[PDB]
């Protein structure tokens, strides 16, 4: 399956003419840039791993696309976004945020239902290839 | 006699903390615009038929509305705006119910004046502190679903009335697993003989967290609460927070006090409240009698919903593109400038209450997606209808095609694409990666 | 495509347990009248926009509703009343809040009409069986006040605001020792920062019961427990009731969710519900949009308020007579006819719920008791205002003025005296005997 | 002071050919007429003593008439009303009360408050003539 | 005894000389002055009788004396007393308010215990001349 | 490096919103006087010692408190008075916990300062109106008791511990029916092993409705609720008003979270909150350390006691009249001007907040009654102590004598003598009408 979070995931993946494309908005948008990336797709996994600091101050695409291909090399079967922090008052938090690398395969999710009271469920998800420690997934 | 019982000065000098209200006034053909406008604030503060010396009592000036400027309106001769002050103390903190009775009590039925429309209000700063506002507001509301940068998509289930809870959970999951980020109840389904609200619930959670495992994203149903007493309400509202829902919904006919009950139950809750706005029509509509709608989204972000119905500006509701606007940036804007087009009469600043998302729905397409975009902005939830359910393909592919398409329009919007006037063409281009939104495009080019 | 779709049936036959409406049609410029009513059938039924096939997975047909006659009206060719029957099983028991969003939910707001008012609703025998009706109702009120065969009297404090609880218990106590059987509470006055709620209540009641003590009557005072949530709201109830008040108020804009709650509450505790109409001319008063008052007097009704603002024919709002008599039949009556002047376009069987008392205020004077009697007959309570406290001789002369007027039109009445003719010669004869009513109708003979 | 329970009790007592012209309204209004009376006017004193059983079917005012004057001279000095009772469904209640005899003096009504918790009070009305046993009162 | 409600009531009964001062220093507060007068001196009868209607504008202390003595004759066996409201915002209340008539003996109070639950006791304080009709006491 | 961080600015614009305070400012030998105050401004907003990227992912300047003036003290060329201000939003509404956090957090253990003092602050309106303010107020507290015109009279038992729950009640009853409007347990006792705190509430009672019986006057003794935990306090606050207590107490040490549940408390049950100030000394008595009493004024009137030891110019405390003075106004006025001489360093408005009643108390007595009118003014208690109680003809005794001195030094004011210079000769001629009051004076003259 793929995984559909993200600003852009029920498009085809980026290239990068179009993620540099995205990158000079962030920058018109004086946005801070963060590379994050994660091995539990998990959707409550609200703390992917961090590449590196946010950029900040940013006033050309080139440094950004390089630690992006940086991060896809050393991590090249992990998710890795692109996150737009915005700290205009009253905001002050991620305005868009986007999927630049995926693994080759994503197996996708079990479904647990525990039998509660009458007829409710408590439920859990739980990727499958969290099954596996971190170095083995993907 | 009121232009001469104080309730005219034309000199008074409005104060940081005073309320102020702006009606359309539409005298009787007799009558003066001065005296018209005396008469509204009269008979909305102390308008009292003989003398009372109980009045003497207090300190009478501060308990007097007073009308402090009229305009006769640009295009039309017989109606004026009339700017009316309140002193703060007259209302009760954080009470919509107060603050309503307050301003909009006797003088719609009032004989002088032949119709009346509240158009705008100046809540100040003070005021406004007293109120939660939304219970999460569209920054947190993001941060919950973890989805930035683009508005949301929902649709209402298609048929309104008459599933069982098992095929009414079918709709939710297959709407859910093709890409929209909410299903919702309809306004009118709250528990009836044809299916009562507990199973609704129940299967509809099933089909929710199912999409969940299917897509990797939270996933929501606005389960609808609204119940003919508040501790039914509460019941319907704390099953929806034990099965772990996101969101719930109210119907905007509860009524205000129901409303502020759920907001705060909502805050406390950690629950995404979508309000409905059902039955606001019958005043909002007419140009020249009863209230404005932009006043309503002004009371209901104080009250504290995080959703609200707010004009889509294409479609089955073509309206005014300048007034919607001012409608989006009253749910959404931390100040508010004065801009007549926009029908914003005054300046106000929200004192950092958080934004309410607005909503659009009402016989909206993909094919219309540019204009959306280009209308309404990034926060906003688009809510389709029969443009997903009746897909030839399935509700799936319904789903997807509106997904594609909101999805490839932000792109463009963002790669600074000239995406409103080339808007058909980037359609065209989303859709030779996308069957189901070709045939979307396909069906729906004539739609009239 | 309305018509084609199902939505007009002019064969469709009407069921005794049927919902059925009445709507003010104006159709836009163009369109068809069937086709308008067609539309406001669909729109707030089954109105998808595309074909679905989910339709077909329930019995579809009755989730429709039909629009099954259309007349012109009598004086207006641009203008169409159009009659719409919906299935009993479409709706909540006991709900208002269901009632409504599925009445006027959509319809207002679409553009193939121009303007919507409903006028009437056919509320069907078993549908209204589910609701409590009043909480109390006439017939028990006037046992507990043992006051019968002649309407009750009121007036509401002035100043609206400002006076200290103490001060304010002074006219209630004055108002109340000189003959009125009760005095209210603005419906502006809820707690703030002059004066909180809980001294006014206090007060209130020593005042109460000193009037009591002063006269042999049960007295009372409408304690308005209107605030911005429920729990608030039960909290100010509750203190009514400890201190053993025989009456409070709640004013129309807390909304129908919180009204039928403290309906449950009243008829559980023993207690007189006034609802206090503020608000209700932003839609009940143009004649082409919106909702007729009389279709809120059935839902008010139904919720089980014991009194509701009903109408004054003489006065600041001297309204149409016939249109106001409409109204106190559907409050007051066991079964409506059909009476077109009224207003009144179906019978109806009320279900042996409970009569709800009218109230008429707003500029009325002891002055007019001829025509009062005349035209709001004897179940009624007639509210003074400056007609009671600014008497030049005190508020206990203000009330004895009142009161003198009032039995002695109704001694007159049952006398079989013409006494619409002969009033003002009555009021003269009951004045020779009453300084202070020949005081007040020497003070208001040219009242304009 | 005057006791003002009763339809017409802010007029002057009615005289007996205003009395005959409200039995004249009631019998148009097929009411059944009681006479009853008391000594406690307690405003909570629901049931007043009977004099005879209510008239029903009455057409004369006559009859009605002899009773309420036998009633006074036996009771002189004790409360007397005349009440109609309609047997209308939905109503089935009383529609008319009013005062057709008081003693000479009334000397009204005792307030007493009970202070109760924080500032409520319990508050009782007792009519100063129920201090005396009935045999003595007015 | 000697009931002490009113600002000055641990000092002799005022002559007139004396009132007429405090009318002087009322009128010197713009306050409203209202005579009100009871023959229940219960300290919770929060609502004396009004003898006329407050007196406003005010600016000589004639008028005011002068219904004062009108008061006290026709009330001579009740309390009496002034009072003077304030208008002013955030007060709006009464500032002074003192005893111009005492009738001649004052019985004072009955002390009622009801015995509640445990220990506890709930009090009634009731005036021995309201045990006698308006028209009777002092 | 402070000023260079951007907590020093000159130029900074106050805007109505932003919360100021002002500190008096010992820098240490070296340090310059703008680094001191940035020192301070930066010390307790955004305070840290390298650079953080986390800065950049907020508004980081809202954040920043600014130090906008510093001028050196009039006569002490070592010190300096610095101006801050807040932005509101750092504040949590109604809190005053988190306003105190915020504001007096760090910056007094901070070492490049030698010695601090918070002195005043401008709480500005749209804050102050997130505040309950007094329970109930001086307006209400007088109408309540019926008490107007004059100060009340208080005093302390005497023993302060030791006394049987019996022994206890007897001075309470000798106390108030001799002419004191209220008694007080003293704020040391609670609940003890000589005395447990439920036979002292139940003989109380009775001690004060015995004196209501005797006097014709509501009376009442401030019953000590002070507790270990909140659910203890609760326990006696509930016994207080189960047995119809119009008062209690609690020590300022129970601390500001406690303190405000119980002004919640207490507006809820119609009961007076007297706050003893018990502790107060260790911070707000050196004139270059802490915080100044009039900041403690602020915080109490927002968190709602409604009465506050506040200073007696004359006797064991004889501080300045003119600061004291500054103090009642705090308490007590609608709105403060800027008065440098009265300590009063800004403009503020009390948004109508209820007043609260002052409490002058320690070592005062009648012979001093024309001072402590003229200093103290009309809306005060006046707490005696060994004053009333160790009178040679016993307590009833010392009570009227201080009632008549008070009594006739109000007459004398209201005949407009000259009360200051004349006062010594006023009492002569009222104790010639009262032996109690003779015996006072001639005991009380040489105090020393």
């Amino acid at each position: 399956m793929r995984i559909t979070q993200g600003t852009f995931s029920f498009l085809p993946d980026l290239t990068d003419e179009q993620i540099k494309k995205q990158i000079d908005y962030m920058i018109s948008k004086k946005l801070a840039i963060g590379i994050e990336y994660t091995n539990d797709i998990h959707p409550r996994n609200s703390f992917w791993e961090m590449w590196g600091l946010p950029l900040f101050e940013v006033t050309d695409p080139a440094p950004v696309l390089f630690e992006i291909n940086a991060c896809r090399k050393a991590k090249s079967n992990f998710y890795i976004k692109v996150v737009g922090f915005s700290s205009e008052r009253g905001i002050e938090s991620t305005i868009i945020s986007f999927i630049v690398n995926r693994p080759k395969h994503e197996p996708g999710f079990n479904l647990i239902r525990q039998e509660d009271k009458s007829r409710s469920i408590k439920y859990s998800i739980q990727a499958y290839e969290t099954y596996k420690p971190e170095d083995q997934r993907y | 006699p009121y232009a001469k019982m104080g309730y005219w000065n034309p000199d008074y000098q409005v104060k940081d903390t005073d309320v102020l209200a702006l009606f359309r006034v539409t005298p009787q053909p007799g009558v003066d615009p001065i005296e018209a406008a005396a008469a509204v604030a009269g008979e909305s503060s102390t308008a009292t038929w003989t003398v009372v010396w109980t009045d003497l009592l207090t300190a009478a000036d501060l308990y007097r509305a007073k009308a402090y400027k009229v305009d006769q309106v640009p295009n039309n001769p017989e109606q004026y705006f009339a700017y009316i002050a309140y002193e703060l103390d007259l209302f009760e903190e954080g009470s919509i119910a107060n603050l309503t009775a307050s301003i909009i009590g006797n003088v719609f039925g009032f004989k002088a004046v032949k119709a009346l429309r509240l158009e705008d209000m100046r809540l100040p700063f003070a005021y406004i502190k007293t109120f939660q506002g939304p219970a999460t507001g569209v920054i947190l509301e993001r941060e919950r679903l973890d989805k930035f940068g683009r508005p949301l998509l929902g649709c209402t289930t298609k048929p309104k009335l008459g599933l069982s809870g098992k095929n009414y959970g079918r709709v939710v999951y297959e709407a859910l697993k093709g890409g929209l980020d909410f299903v919702k109840d309809d306004e009118n389904i709250n528990s009836q003989p044809f299916m009562r609200w507990r199973e609704r619930y129940l299967f509809v959670m099933e089909a929710v967290n199912k999409a969940a495992a299917a897509t990797g994203e939270v996933k929501g149903h606005y389960l609808n609460v609204t119940a003919a007493t508040m501790e039914e309400m509460y019941a319907r509202a704390q099953l929806a927070k034990e099965l772990g829902s996101v969101i719930i919904m109210i119907d905007l006919v509860i009524g205000y006090t129901a409303i502020q009950t759920m907001a705060k139950w909502a805050r406390d809750n950690d629950m995404i409240l979508h309000l409905h706005r059902a039955g606001n029509s019958t005043y909002s509509r007419q140009k020249n009698h009863g209230m404005n709608f932009r006043v309503i989204c002004k009371w209901m972000r104080m009250a504290g919903v995080d959703h609200i119905h707010a004009g889509t500006v294409v479609g089955k509701l073509e309206g005014d593109p300048i007034i919607t606007r001012g409608f989006y940036k009253t749910l959404l804007l931390p100040k508010l400038e004065r801009n007549l087009q926009e029908g914003l009469f005054f300046d106000m600043d929200w004192a950092s209450l958080r934004k309410v998302m607005p909503v659009a729905s009402g016989g909206i397409h993909a094919g219309q997606m540019h204009q959306l975009i280009h209308y309404l902005g990034e926060d906003v939830v688009l809510q389709f209808g029969g443009g997903t359910i009746g897909h030839p393909d399935g509700i799936q592919s319904g789903a997807t095609a509106n997904r594609v398409a909101l999805e490839a329009m932000i792109l463009a919007r963002n790669e600074n694409r000239d995406f409103l006037t080339e808007g058909p063409e980037i359609l065209r281009e989303a859709a030779k990666n996308c069957g189901a939104l070709r045939t979307a495009l396909d069906l729906w080019k004539d739609i009239t």
